[PDB]
C-alpha cells in the first residue's frame, strides 16, 4: 500500500527500553531521513524539537526477540503521482511481482493525464519533476519553457497560447469556408 | 574593552540499528 | 507608390512564413512532450531494503 | 434508466489511446463477447497482430503514427500553401 | 549497525583590552 | 414525530466549553468534486490560500 502525506513528516516513539524509534522526512542528530531507525544516546540531546535521554544501565537476560528475514522491494517510478491522484491509501503492487505485471497497472491511468489548453504550464512542470531523474538535461529545458510561460511578462504568452487553444475548432472552420472561396475563384479564372 | 565568545568543540554518541521488512 | 505596394507585399510574406513556423512550433513541443511522459511511465522505479547503513551521511 | 447513467460518462472517457491500442481492443473483445461473440472474435484477432505478429512491429508502426498526427498536419499545410501558388502561377 | 559523532555546541568567555602607544 | 416540553430544572454552576467562531470557504463545485469520487474525501484546511 502507498499512500500521499504532508511535508514536513516527523514521527519520534519512546520505546519502553530506553531507545527511540524515529521516521522523518529531514536529518537531524545525524540519524539518515525516509528510512526508520532504533536510536541510542549516551548523554541528553533535543532531537526533532524534543530531549532525547541517555537510558538507565540493564541486566543481560535471555531474549525471545524474533528476527525477520531481509527483503528487497521494487516500486513503480511514478509511486507519488498515483497515490496523488486517488486521494486514498491505495495498493501498488505485490511483494513478488514480475517488472511486466508491476508497469501495466496503472499505465492507462497514467497516460490519460494528457496535456490540456487550461493548465499547460501547470502540466509542463510535472513533466519536469517526472523527467528529472531519467534525463536531467531534458527536465531543466521543460522547467524553463515552464516559467516562460507563467512568469515573462505578466504570462501573456500563457495567456495567449491558452485562448489560441480554445479557438481551434472556430479557426478550422473559417479555414475550410477560405478554401471553398479559393477554389471557386480558381477555377473561375481558367479559359 | 571588548567581550567576545569563542566556540569550544564536543560531540554526543548516537547508534541506530535497522527494522526488517518495517515490522 | 511602388516602395508601399512593395512594402505590403514584402510585409504579407513575412506575416505568412512567421505563421507557419509557429505552426511547426507548437506541433513539435506537443509530440516530443507526449512521448517522453509515455517513457516516464514505463522506467524501473526505486529499491527499498530498511538499510540504515546504506543511507548514512558523514 | 437510473442504473445506467450512474458510471456512464465514467466509461464512455475510457476511450482508445496512441499507448495502448491492444491492451485497450482486448478489453473490448471481453465486453462485447456475451452480446455478439462473431465481433468478440474479430476483435481478439486484430488485437494479436499489433501485440504478437513479426516482434509487434505494426503496434510500434501505428502508435508511432499516432503521436506524430500534429506534425502530419502541420507539413500538409505547408504543401497545400505551395500547391496553390505554384498552381495560380501557371493560369495566364 | 552505525556508530555516529554529533557535535554539540560550547563556548569560552575571552576580556581584551588595549596598550595606549604600545607600551 | 414528537418534540415534547422539557420538565422545569434547576439552574447549578456550569463547566460547558465555548469554542471559537470560524468562516470557513469551500470550491465553488464542491458537489461536483465529492459526487466524481464516490467516498469521503479532502477539499480543504481551515487556514488555506485562495
Ligand atoms: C531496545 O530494544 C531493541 C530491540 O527491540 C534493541 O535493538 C536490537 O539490539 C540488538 C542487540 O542486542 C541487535 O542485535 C544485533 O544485531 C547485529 C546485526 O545483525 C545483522 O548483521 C549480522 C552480520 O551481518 C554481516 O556479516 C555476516 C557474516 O557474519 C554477513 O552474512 C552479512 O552479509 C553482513 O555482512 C547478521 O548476522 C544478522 O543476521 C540475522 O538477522 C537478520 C534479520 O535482522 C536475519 O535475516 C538473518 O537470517 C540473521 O538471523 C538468523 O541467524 C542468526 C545467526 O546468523 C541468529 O542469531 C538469528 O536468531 C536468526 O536465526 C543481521 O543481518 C548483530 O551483529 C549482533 O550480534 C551480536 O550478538 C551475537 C550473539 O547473538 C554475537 O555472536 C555477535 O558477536 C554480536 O555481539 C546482534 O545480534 C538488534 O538488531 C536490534 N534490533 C532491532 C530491531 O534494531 C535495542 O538495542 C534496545 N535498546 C536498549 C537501550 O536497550
Ligand atoms: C593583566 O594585566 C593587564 C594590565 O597589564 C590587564 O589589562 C587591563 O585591564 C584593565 C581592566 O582592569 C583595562 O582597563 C579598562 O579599560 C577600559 C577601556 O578604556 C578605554 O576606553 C574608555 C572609554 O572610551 C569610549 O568612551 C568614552 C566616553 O566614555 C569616549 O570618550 C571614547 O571615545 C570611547 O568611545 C576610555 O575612558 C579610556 O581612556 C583612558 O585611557 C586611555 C589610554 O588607554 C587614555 O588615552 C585616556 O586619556 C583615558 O585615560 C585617562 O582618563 C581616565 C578617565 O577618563 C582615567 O581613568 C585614566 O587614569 C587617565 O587619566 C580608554 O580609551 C575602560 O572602559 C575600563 O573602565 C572600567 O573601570 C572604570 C574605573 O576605572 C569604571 O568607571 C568603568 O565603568 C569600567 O568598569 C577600564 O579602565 C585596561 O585597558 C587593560 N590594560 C591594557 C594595557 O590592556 C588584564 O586585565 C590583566 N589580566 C588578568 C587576568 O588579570
Ligand atoms: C441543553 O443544553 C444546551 C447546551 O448543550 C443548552 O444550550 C446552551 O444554552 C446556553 C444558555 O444557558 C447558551 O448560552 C447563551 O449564549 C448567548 C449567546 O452567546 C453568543 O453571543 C454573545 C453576544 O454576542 C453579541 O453581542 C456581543 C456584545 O455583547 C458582540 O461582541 C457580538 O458580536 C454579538 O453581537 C457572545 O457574548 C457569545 O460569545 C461567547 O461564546 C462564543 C462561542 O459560542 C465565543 O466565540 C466568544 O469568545 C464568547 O465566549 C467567551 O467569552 C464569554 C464572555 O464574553 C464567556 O462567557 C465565555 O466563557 C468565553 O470565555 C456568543 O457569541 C449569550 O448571550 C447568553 O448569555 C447569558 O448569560 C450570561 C452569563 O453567562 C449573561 O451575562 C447574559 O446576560 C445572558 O443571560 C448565554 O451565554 C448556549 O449558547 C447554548 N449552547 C449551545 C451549544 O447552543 C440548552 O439551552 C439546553 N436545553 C435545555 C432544555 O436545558
Ligand atoms: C521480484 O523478483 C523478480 C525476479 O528478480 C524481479 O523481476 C526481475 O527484475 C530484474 C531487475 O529489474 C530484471 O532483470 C533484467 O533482466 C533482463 C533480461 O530479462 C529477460 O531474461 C530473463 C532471464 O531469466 C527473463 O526472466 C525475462 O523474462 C521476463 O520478461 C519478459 C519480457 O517482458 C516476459 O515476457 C516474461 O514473462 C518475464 O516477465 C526476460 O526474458 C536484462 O536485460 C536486464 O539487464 C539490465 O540489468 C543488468 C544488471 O544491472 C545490466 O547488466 C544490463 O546491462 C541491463 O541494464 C535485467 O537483468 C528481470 O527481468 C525481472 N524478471 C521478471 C520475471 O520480471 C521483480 O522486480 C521482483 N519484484 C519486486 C516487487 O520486488
Ligand atoms: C483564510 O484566510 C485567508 C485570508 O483572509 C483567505 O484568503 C483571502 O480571501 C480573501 C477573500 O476571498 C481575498 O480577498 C481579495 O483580495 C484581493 C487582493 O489580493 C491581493 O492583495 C492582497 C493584499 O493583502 C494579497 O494578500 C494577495 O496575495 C495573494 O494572491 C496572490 C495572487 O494570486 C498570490 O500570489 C499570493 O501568494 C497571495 O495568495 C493579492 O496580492 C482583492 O482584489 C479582492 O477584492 C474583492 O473583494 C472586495 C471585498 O468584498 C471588494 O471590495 C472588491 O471589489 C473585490 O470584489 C479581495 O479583497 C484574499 O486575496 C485572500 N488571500 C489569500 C492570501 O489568498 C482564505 O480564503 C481563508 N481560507 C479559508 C479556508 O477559509
Ligand atoms: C553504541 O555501540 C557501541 C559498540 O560500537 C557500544 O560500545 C560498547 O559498549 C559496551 C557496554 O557494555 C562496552 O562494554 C564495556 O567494556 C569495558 C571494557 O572494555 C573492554 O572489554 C569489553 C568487553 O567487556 C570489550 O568489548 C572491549 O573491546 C574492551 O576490551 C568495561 O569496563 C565495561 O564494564 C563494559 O563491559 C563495550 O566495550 C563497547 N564496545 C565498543 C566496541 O566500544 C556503545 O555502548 C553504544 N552506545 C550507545 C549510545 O548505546
Ligand atoms: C500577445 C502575445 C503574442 C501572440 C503570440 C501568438 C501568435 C500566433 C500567430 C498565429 C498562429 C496561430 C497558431 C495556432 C496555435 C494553436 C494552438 C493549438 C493548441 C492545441 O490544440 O493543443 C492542445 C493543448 O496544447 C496546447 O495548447 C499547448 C500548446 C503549446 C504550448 C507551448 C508553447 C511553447 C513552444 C516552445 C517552442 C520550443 C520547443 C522546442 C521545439 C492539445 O492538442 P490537441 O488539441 O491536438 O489534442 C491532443 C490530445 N490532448
Ligand atoms: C514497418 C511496418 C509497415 C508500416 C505500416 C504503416 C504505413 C503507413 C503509410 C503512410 C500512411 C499514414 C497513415 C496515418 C495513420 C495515423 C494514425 C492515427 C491514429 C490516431 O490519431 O488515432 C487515435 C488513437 O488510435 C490509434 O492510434 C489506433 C489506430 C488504429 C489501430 C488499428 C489498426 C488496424 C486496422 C485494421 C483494419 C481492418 C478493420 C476493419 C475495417 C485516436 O484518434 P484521434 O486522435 O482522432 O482521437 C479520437 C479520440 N481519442
Ligand atoms: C559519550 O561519547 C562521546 C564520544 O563523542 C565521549 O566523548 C569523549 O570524551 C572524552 C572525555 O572523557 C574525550 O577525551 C574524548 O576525546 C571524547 N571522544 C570523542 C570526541 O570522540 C563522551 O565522553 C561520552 N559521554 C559520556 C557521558 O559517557
Ligand atoms: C565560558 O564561556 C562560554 C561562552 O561561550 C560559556 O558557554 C555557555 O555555557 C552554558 C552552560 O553553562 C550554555 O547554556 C550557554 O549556551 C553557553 N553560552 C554560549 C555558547 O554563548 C561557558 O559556560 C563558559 N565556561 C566556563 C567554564 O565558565
Amino acid at each position: 500500500w502507498a499512500e500521499a502525506v504532508k511535508e514536513p513528516f516527523v514521527q519520534v516513539n519512546p520505546l519502553k527500553n530506553g531507545s527511540y524509534l524515529v521516521l522523518a522526512s529531514s536529518t537531524d542528530c545525524q540519524i539518515p531521513p525516509y528510512v526508520p531507525s532504533i536510536v541510542t544516546v549516551n548523554e541528553t540531546t533535543s532531537c526533532f524539537g524534543l530531549d532525547f535521554k541517555r537510558p538507565l544501565v540493564a541486566e543481560e537476560r535471555l531474549s525471545f526477540e524474533p528476527r525477520l528475514p531481509n527483503l528487497q522491494l521494487r516500486l513503480p517510478h511514478l509511486v507519488g503521482i498515483i497515490a496523488k491522484i486517488k486521494g486514498i491509501k491505495i495498493e501498488v503492487t505485490s511483494s513478488g511481482e514480475s517488472i511486466k505485471e508491476q508497469i501495466e497497472r496503472a499505465k492507462a491511468e497514467l497516460l490519460r493525464l494528457d496535456i490540456h489548453e487550461g493548465d499547460t504550464p501547470a502540466w509542463i512542470q510535472q513533466l519536469a519533476a517526472a523527467t528529472k531523474d531519467v534525463w536531467p538535461a531534458a527536465a531543466s529545458a521543460l522547467q524553463g519553457i515552464g516559467n516562460f510561460l507563467s512568469g515573462t511578462a505578466q504570462g501573456i504568452f500563457g495567456t495567449a497560447f491558452s485562448l489560441l487553444g480554445y479557438l481551434k475548432p472556430i479557426l478550422i472552420g473559417v479555414g475550410v469556408i477560405l478554401l471553398v472561396i479559393l477554389i471557386f475563384k480558381i477555377v473561375s479564372w481558367i479559359p | 574593552s571588548l567581550r567576545m565568545q569563542h566556540p569550544v568543540p564536543k560531540y554526543v554518541e548516537v547508534n541506530m540499528t535497522s527494522i526488517p521488512q518495517g515490522v | 507608390y511602388t516602395c508601399c505596394a512593395t512594402s505590403s507585399r514584402v510585409l504579407a510574406w513575412i506575416f505568412l512564413v512567421c505563421i507557419l513556423l509557429i505552426i511547426v512550433l507548437v506541433s513539435c513541443f506537443v509530440t516530443i512532450s507526449r512521448i517522453q511522459w509515455n517513457k516516464d511511465i514505463q522506467v524501473l522505479g526505486p529499491v527499498i531494503d530498511w538499510n540504515v547503513t546504506q543511507r548514512a551521511v558523514y
